[PDB]
């Protein structure tokens, strides 16, 4: 909000914003059939914070 | 500029959006 | 030439003049003001665009805006003339959407000015956009008055 509070008690509303900011990571299987993989179990651990979380 | 209530915002205009680290500078007649 | 060169208009006079007319162009860029404020919400363009008369035509000066004085301040909001105003009012039967191209012609002479100083005489040595009264007005609550005058001459 600018109360520019001079001569004038102006009023604005100017509205801001923020995007959060979030990773997104991707993994990917293939064989020896040259074909991609469904059902295959894949688990990412947080190995930066000193254990598998 | 852009006369929002009075202040001729040469910044901020209306729904700006900001990133990690950036400066607003308040830039205003 | 169709501005004039300096010249004296006697021997040793000392003087040099010139001479500008200038006028405003009607300008369309849109410009919507947010009024959460009250209902009525208001777009009011950039307030004209002065430009000066030579060769019997405008050619731009730019935002007539921080150029020109007076506007009148809707919440601060520089209202002058060469704009439109887009209206939205509102009643117990919905809305209408009305328009009022802002004149010049449209322009209107008025001050308001406190209850003790006179109406139609205004204050040029008190601050444009402001004065500071200084008598005391009591509020009673069947008889809450904010006294002043909307000097409409």
């Amino acid at each position: 909000s600018l109360s520019v509070q001079g001569t004038t008690s102006e009023s604005a509303s100017v509205n801001v914003q923020y995007v959060p900011l979030t990773s997104t990571i991707t993994a990917t299987v293939v064989n020896q059939e040259g074909s991609p993989l469904a059902g295959a179990t894949v688990q990412l651990y947080n190995t930066t914070s000193g254990s598998n979380t | 500029a852009v006369t929002i209530n009075g202040i001729t915002f040469y910044s901020p205009v209306p729904n700006q959006t900001y990133k990690y680290g950036q400066q607003l500078v308040l830039s205003i007649q | 030439n169709v501005l004039p060169t300096l010249t004296e208009l006697a021997a040793g006079n000392g003087t040099f003049t010139g001479s500008l007319q200038f006028t405003i162009v009607p300008n369309n860029t849109v410009v919507q003001i947010p009024s959460s404020l009250t209902k009525t919400s208001f777009a009011v363009y950039t307030n004209g665009s002065l430009a000066i008369v030579l060769n019997g035509k405008a050619y731009s000066l730019g935002p007539a805006g921080l150029f020109l004085l007076p506007f009148v301040t809707y919440t601060g909001s520089a209202i002058g003339a060469n704009a439109t105003a887009i209206i939205t009012v509102s009643d117990g039967v919905g809305t209408s959407t009305t328009q009022v191209p802002i004149t010049a012609e449209n322009f209107t002479p008025i001050r308001l000015a406190p209850f003790q100083v006179p109406a139609q005489v205004p204050l040029p040595n008190a601050p444009k956009l402001k004065y500071e009264y200084n008598g005391s007005i009591v509020i009673t609550p069947q008889q809450q008055v904010l006294k002043i005058y909307v000097t409409s001459i």
